[PDB]
């Protein structure tokens, strides 16, 4: 049928006009087949055969379809598309299972030739003609052009979404308890009733859709959950991951790797404690495909780990609105954080990881803030509603990181949970000078020209040293005097710099760093007991600023 | 009638995806929306329509009734020629000097007249679902939307006609325009003031129209010089960068005689004297921070920018500028809470001094990481604009060289 729907009117880009492009000669047999078709579907109202005073055409192919014998017929919209206006983006955005409500029955139907199915806008139509050349190409050959949407035109996806929300409109208003959804040419119906007052609305649901043009499979035939789906499992009252094996080799491809991370990364939706930094490390460095990594101990461990977390079977619950989202996290690794969410403990609705740094130097508090962010907004998304929250912090570490820290952040309510290991600062610098502890007046340099660099400092008990480096940046020497002065000092200590850029990274109490100067620095500052840090302007003149910096 | 309306040549119209909403404000803004196409305001809309904006829900301030709210930066950026340079409300520099301000609300007024047709279809708004379980309901505008400065540029027309006798009648009074909201100011008491307003909005009532700034009462937040009794090296170690920094600002600032007294390498902790010249370069700075930046001037055709960082125990100071340092204005905001519900006030508060003085907002640097923002300043947010913002670190420097 074509459905009796009204048409979504359409233009080309400002601009321009319809594709005028040549057709290429065909085999005197895919001309065969391309003329059985177009009669096919022009009997059918899907084409209509033109007069050519019509300017417009595009080229059609027609590949063998499969070894079982039958043809089809292939357009080419590459020119149209390229010309037609932009759409609505289909549906952009994908449900995700944990978000679902419980269903007690459950049915798809699909929808037959969807595309052909609904009408084309008229004013348009005339652009989406194309021609069945003549044998040897030696005469005019056949003009159709299309009356419904031609699948591998711009705009097909879209209007027929469009349509399909327009003619389900109804059925979905006299009856907000049964739920449908649409992905593609495909409807999910699903009803909290049994399987008579069920398959009852469903075949009315069908009469519904008869009446505008669309056809549905009938009540026998073919398909009862467990459904597959965009990955998934979908059963009434619970859904998984679909089945995910993991390879026994003894040789791993850069390929292989590739395949089982993003795997793992998959089951991670569910399967509580995947990792895969280890794994990942690996893939590290510039090598084929093709390339065999060999496993290092630490991947091979993980390895291990997953496998056993995947051997027996696991699924995620539904959502029942009516009761609070609950989200805990646990520290998993460095930098690496794995979380579940659930409503009753401990059947979890999902689980998650987290294993993004943000810049070269955070610490975990920084961190977990930020997988609390990420677990808020992947909530507002599939429940519309934050989760309570249970993190391994004490309040008042987070009570401590917060306040004297510069930027501006929030949690949403949350409670403590002791489940290590726990976050903590490891160190905490002095908030005034240090009576009684040797100043240290560092100062690093570095020679723009050589990269060559000269690092040290000087006391107010007259110490002093100056050591050199070679092919480091400013930005290195400014880190290595301050390092010198820990490593030399005691366990109270002054340091005054002139770097911005260190006691910026220093002050911010970091406890992980991609330097490895850096993290050292942070080795000593937790060995301390006191350690107070200043700035000074540099080549300003001061106290031991210049003295030192005639050292360097 | 509808006034013809155009975009900037070149841009096309705005494709903003919209962010994820709440149970709560889809729901409020399904009914909102409803009504408004049961009153052909706005208009539901196919596929053939590429185009979006943001929307969200508030509730005003203290108010129990959501509001929708649109997030038209992107169109405004893409209209722009038109509502600055062809028809454009002009900026009264008397209403920052007024003894008071009130701010009150228009945008319906909007409400009541048409949009070209050929331009509704840049105003597509979309209300998302949960879990993108079901399409989104997508809608345009047919009347003038509020949030869109087209829509006072439009009105501008009908606005001085309905203000025309209670300005006759009033000639002292200061009302000006920007965007939804009128800013009406005059030196009158406080009482004789708010009936002067009541008197307007009997005005606007006849053509469908159902809080207080006090501009004096605002002054500058100097960078404040420690006063102390003794003083350490480190005291004065702080001292000396903070005069070093305020020398990139007012022209005068002198350091020499104070950096004097840090000579050699001395404890941090030593109580060191204080000479005359220091004590006298000391106060001579004191004064010129005081004073507002000599060789500075507001530039009209450059955006503003503003800064804020975060003090702790509830203090946040900003600041406002062109080119940075060459400060136009300097600030604190100080104190149910949340870090992020300050900054959200902090912006709102900037901004609306921003507007008053310069009648432009602000781009604002906030201190803050952008998802947190993002999640969470639409829950404080009570006005009908929104400024343009990046994120950015503090550096750590900055924000003592600022402290009160
Ligand atoms: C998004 C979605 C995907 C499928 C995908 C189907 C497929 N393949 C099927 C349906 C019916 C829906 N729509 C909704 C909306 C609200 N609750 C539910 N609950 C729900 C859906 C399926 C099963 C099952 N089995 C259990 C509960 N589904």
């Amino acid at each position: 049928p074509i459905s009796p729907i009204e048409t979504v009117p359409v233009k080309l880009k400002p601009g321009m006009d319809g594709p005028k492009v040549k057709q290429w000669p065909l085999t005197e047999e895919k001309i065969k087949a391309l003329v059985e078709i177009c009669t096919e579907m022009e009997k059918e109202g899907k084409i209509s055969k033109i007069g050519p005073e019509n300017p417009y055409n595009t080229p059609v192919f027609a590949i063998k379809k499969k070894d079982s014998t039958k043809w089809r017929k292939l357009v080419d919209f590459r020119e149209l598309n390229k010309r037609t206006q932009d759409f609505w983006e289909v549906q952009l955005g994908i449900p995700h299972p944990a978000g679902l409500k419980k269903n007690k029955s459950v049915t798809v139907l699909d929808v037959g030739d969807a595309y052909f199915s609904v009408p084309l806008d008229e004013d348009f139509r005339k652009y989406t003609a194309f021609t069945i050349p003549s044998i040897n190409n030696e005469t005019p050959g056949i003009r159709y052009q299309y009356n419904v949407l031609p699948q591998g035109w711009k705009g097909s996806p879209a209007i027929f979404q469009s349509s399909m929300t327009k003619i389900l409109e109804p059925f979905r208003k006299q009856n907000p308890d049964i739920v449908i959804y649409q992905y593609m040419d495909d409807l999910y119906v699903g009803s909290d009733l049994e399987i008579g007052q069920h398959r009852t609305k469903i075949e009315e649901l069908r009469q519904h859709l008869l009446r505008w043009g669309l056809t549905t499979p009938d009540k026998k035939h073919q398909k009862e959950p467990p459904f597959l789906w965009m990955g998934y499992e979908l059963h009434p009252d619970k859904w998984t991951v679909q089945p995910i094996v993991l390879p026994e080799k003894d040789s791993w491809t850069v390929n292989d790797i590739q395949k089982l991370v993003g795997k793992l990364n998959w089951a991670s939706q569910i399967y509580p404690g995947i990792k895969v930094r280890q794994l990942c490390k690996l893939l590290r460095g510039t090598k084929a495909l093709t390339e065999v990594i060999p496993l290092t101990e630490e991947a091979e461990l993980e390895l291990a780990e997953n496998r056993e977390i995947l051997k027996e079977p696991v699924h995620g619950v539904y959502y029942d609105p009516s009761k609070d989202l609950i989200a805990e996290i646990q520290k998993q690794g460095q930098g690496q954080w794995t979380y579940q969410i659930y409503q009753e403990p401990f059947k979890n609705l999902k689980t998650g990881k987290y294993a993004r740094m943000r810049g070269a130097h955070t610490n975990d508090v920084k961190q977990l803030t930020e997988a609390v962010q990420k677990i808020t907004t992947e909530s507002i998304v599939i429940w519309g509603k934050t989760p309570k929250f249970k993190l391994p912090i004490q309040k008042e570490t987070w009570e401590t990181w917060w306040t004297e820290y510069w930027q501006a952040t929030w949690i949403p309510e949350w409670e403590f949970v002791n489940t290590p290991p726990l976050v903590k600062l490891w160190y905490q610098l002095e908030k005034e000078p240090i009576v009684g502890a040797e100043t240290f007046y560092v100062d690093g340099a570095a020679n723009r020209e050589t990269k060559l660099g000269k690092a040290g400092y000087v006391t107010n008990r007259g110490r002093q040293k100056v050591v050199t480096l070679t092919d480091t940046t400013n930005q290195k020497t400014e880190l290595q005097a301050i390092y010198l002065a820990l490593q030399d000092s005691g366990l109270e200590v002054n340091i005054v710099t002139d770097s911005q850029y260190a006691l910026g990274i220093i002050q911010a109490q970091p406890d992980q760093s991609e330097s490895e100067l850096v993290n050292q620095i942070i080795e000593q500052l937790i060995k301390k007991e006191k350690v107070y840090l200043a700035w000074v302007p540099a080549h300003k003149g001061i106290g031991g600023n210049e003295q030192v910096d005639k050292l360097v | 009638e509808t006034v013809p309306v155009k975009l900037k040549p070149g841009m096309d119209g705005p494709k903003v995806k919209q962010w994820p909403l709440t149970e709560e404000k889809i729901k409020a803004l399904v009914e909102i929306c409803t009504e408004m196409e049961k009153e052909g305001k706005i208009s539901k809309i196919g596929p053939e329509n590429p185009y979006n904006t943001p929307v969200f829900a508030i509730k005003k301030k203290d108010s129990t009734k959501w509001r929708k709210l649109v997030d038209f930066r992107e169109l405004n950026k893409r209209t722009q020629d038109f509502w600055e340079v062809q028809l454009g409300i002009p900026h009264p520099a008397g209403l920052k000097k007024n003894k008071s301000v009130t701010v009150l609300d228009v945008g319906d007024a909007y409400f009541s007249v048409p949009l070209d047709e050929d331009f509704r279809k840049y105003t597509a708004f979309t209300i998302p679902s949960i879990n993108n379980e079901t399409p989104g309901i997508r809608y345009q505008y047919n009347v003038l939307p509020q949030g869109w400065k087209g829509s006072p540029a439009i009105f501008q027309s009908s606005m001085t006609k309905i203000l025309e006798p209670f300005r006759k009648q009033n000639p002292d009074i200061v009302i000006y325009q920007y965007m939804d909201d009128l800013y009406v100011g005059s030196d009158l008491e406080i009482g004789q003031h708010r009936t002067k307003i009541e008197e307007l909005r009997q005005h606007l009532l006849r053509w469908g129209l159902t809080y207080e700034l006090h501009p004096d009462k605002w002054t500058v937040q100097p960078i404040v010089l420690p006063e102390k009794d003794s003083w350490t090296v480190n005291d004065i170690q702080k001292l000396v960068g903070k005069l070093n920094w305020a020398s990139q600002i007012y022209p005068g600032i002198k350091v020499r005689q104070l950096c004097k007294l840090l000579r050699g390498t001395k404890a941090l902790t030593e109580v060191i004297p204080l000479t005359e010249e220091a004590e006298l370069e000391l106060a001579e700075n004191r004064e010129i921070l005081k004073e507002p930046v000599h060789g500075v001037y507001y530039d009209p055709s450059k955006d503003l920018i503003a800064e804020i960082q975060k003090q702790g125990q509830g203090q946040w100071t900003y600041q406002i500028y062109q080119e940075p340092f060459k400060n136009l204005k300097t600030g604190k905001y100080a104190r149910h809470t949340n870090d992020v519900k300050q900054l959200t006030e902090a912006v709102q508060k900037i901004t609306t001094e921003s507007i008053v003085i310069w009648g432009k907002t602000p781009k604002f640097k906030l201190p803050i990481q952008k998802e947190t923002w993002e999640t969470w300043w639409t829950e404080y947010w009570q006005a009908t604009w929104i400024p343009e913002w990046e994120f950015v670190n503090t550096p750590p420097l900055v924000k003592l060289w600022y402290q009160l």
